[PDB]
């Protein structure tokens, strides 16, 4: 409730790391056709953003001259189309990895110098004999492993926008 | 390098009884990862050659059951069943395990 | 998948031949091109092999570095170029395409003879 | 310096989902050694115990109870013990990964025999006929995202203990 919003702006940082810190993560060169995710450098100025809210939401918690009540509308409003933003991304990428990719989103040079030879799209040899190998099984580990990040952070994701979406209420 | 040795040179063909392909190499093959590396070729005149035996444990399809192939790690001997006039060739012995690659001499079975 | 080589040809010695190893029916990129020759007197002899999606390339040692092996990504083919070909050099030229993970060399070309 | 009494305790419980939900997604079946992490099954009651750390404090801000106070410092201490094993067994694991394979930590079957002919320790080409590789190249990726999380949980278990060493007084 609005009573106690003050505790929450920790809160808002530590979401700003998470959001930093798994941009950084997912930066590096996991195949060619990196997630949208990452390509659009979506959570980086999230999480900076998120940052910069929570350092002027925990600022006062009261009235002042004119340190709290403009940023309360305009950056409230950037955190809700930053929520939204980001769940919509998630629930593109969740599917563009379930589902045959329909987007290229090339990934960028200078990670990609580094592994460009990595497929999860389509890791099938013709084969049948061949599924037995421990490729297939890497990419299936591989496969499930970003199944499981996506999910993770679009549940996250989704707690963190329903608390803010009742915080501002 | 590596250089490998194979007897007999000439081994003449006989079916079914006598059948023994050996070659050994001289730096005692062994990555120890527990299994040893090794392929065998058959060249007959009339078609490109093909793989016959890989790293000594399974085959390749369409080839002829009655064929087999087991090692030690320094002395390695090739036995069939039961040879036949079809499947006939000369043996070579290889290894893959350092730069550079050598592929044996050859046993001119006629 | 189907590999196209070029027919044999005759040259001289101290001249330098090349020979068309075309690729089709697979991914070129994804393949390690080897190449193994045959002499007469001897079994085979593995000589260079090279990889076109980085330019990485190996050579035997045996010799002073004559060998110089190149790919081209737009045609998918290698070309062979050797300078000064010797009396001894008469030998049978096989391109042969790897698979990784366990079949190593499965994969065998026509091969093409060269005679100086 | 003794900023808030109450605020920290937010941050206490959302770290120690945190753990408990890294235990939970780290889980997948790599290798026959499965990293000392996931053997020990520390993330998960390391988890737990923060969480309950957090429900002791987060909601409670309140005094003049012996049993609370004793029940408070005896959990702090489990805690500083709990937060202190976990950087010694960091410290262990990231030293094993990078440098070379010492230990070789057993695991419970139903993670071990899904992935019992693979290895994550060191995976380099034994023969040149692999050097580039798509199993070398895929079982790299995964060595270079162990170590990335790796890291990211040894720089929040850092920022969760001097949060702890700042809060116990």
């Amino acid at each position: 409730f609005m009573r106690e919003s003050k505790t929450l702006g920790a809160v808002q940082i530590m979401n700003g790391l998470f959001h930093i810190a798994l941009g950084g993560l997912l930066m590096i060169p996991a195949g060619i056709y990196a997630p949208i995710c990452v390509t659009v450098w979506y959570p980086l100025w999230g999480g900076i953003m998120y940052i910069i809210s929570g350092s002027l939401l925990a600022a006062t918690e009261k009235n002042s001259r004119k340190c709290l009540v403009k940023g309360k509308m305009i950056m409230n409003s950037l955190s809700l189309f930053a929520a939204i933003s980001g769940m919509i991304l998630s629930i593109m990428d969740i599917l563009n990895i379930k589902i045959s990719h329909f987007l290229k989103m090339e990934s960028l040079n200078f990670i990609r110098a580094h592994t460009p030879y990595i497929n999860i799209y389509n890791c099938e040899p013709a084969n049948p004999s061949e599924k037995n190998s421990p490729s297939t099984q890497y990419c299936y580990s591989i496969q499930s492993l970003f199944l499981g990040i996506l999910s993770v952070m679009l549940i996250f994701a989704f707690f963190q926008e329903l608390v803010i979406a009742g915080i501002v209420e | 390098d590596i250089v490998m040795t194979q007897t007999p040179l000439s081994l003449p063909v006989t079916p079914g009884e006598p059948a023994s392909i050996s070659c050994r190499s001289s730096k005692s093959l062994l990555h120890s990862n527990g299994i040893t590396y090794l392929y065998w070729y058959l060249q007959k005149p009339g078609q490109s050659p093909q793989l016959l035996i890989y790293q000594m444990s399974n085959l390749v399809s369409g080839v002829p059951d009655r064929f087999s192939g087991s090692g030690s790690g320094t002395d390695f001997t090739l036995k069939i069943s039961r040879v036949e006039a079809e499947d006939v060739g000369v043996y070579y012995c290889a290894q893959n395990l350092e730069l550079p690659y050598t592929f044996g001499g050859g046993t001119k079975v006629e | 998948v189907q590999l196209v080589q070029s027919g044999a040809e005759v040259k001289k010695p101290g001249s330098s031949v090349k020979v068309s190893c075309k690729a089709s029916g697979y991914a070129f990129s994804y393949s390690w091109i080897n190449w193994v020759r045959q002499a007469p007197g001897q079994g085979l002899e593995w000589m260079g092999r090279i990889f076109p999606g980085d330019g990485d390339t190996d050579y035997n040692g045996k010799f002073k570095g004559r060998v110089t092996i190149t790919a081209d990504k737009s045609t998918s083919t290698a070309y062979m170029e050797l300078s000064s070909l010797r009396s001894e050099d008469t030998a049978v030229y096989y391109c042969a395409r790897n698979v990784f993970d366990g079949y190593w060399l499965v994969y065998w070309g026509q091969g093409t003879l060269v005679t100086v």
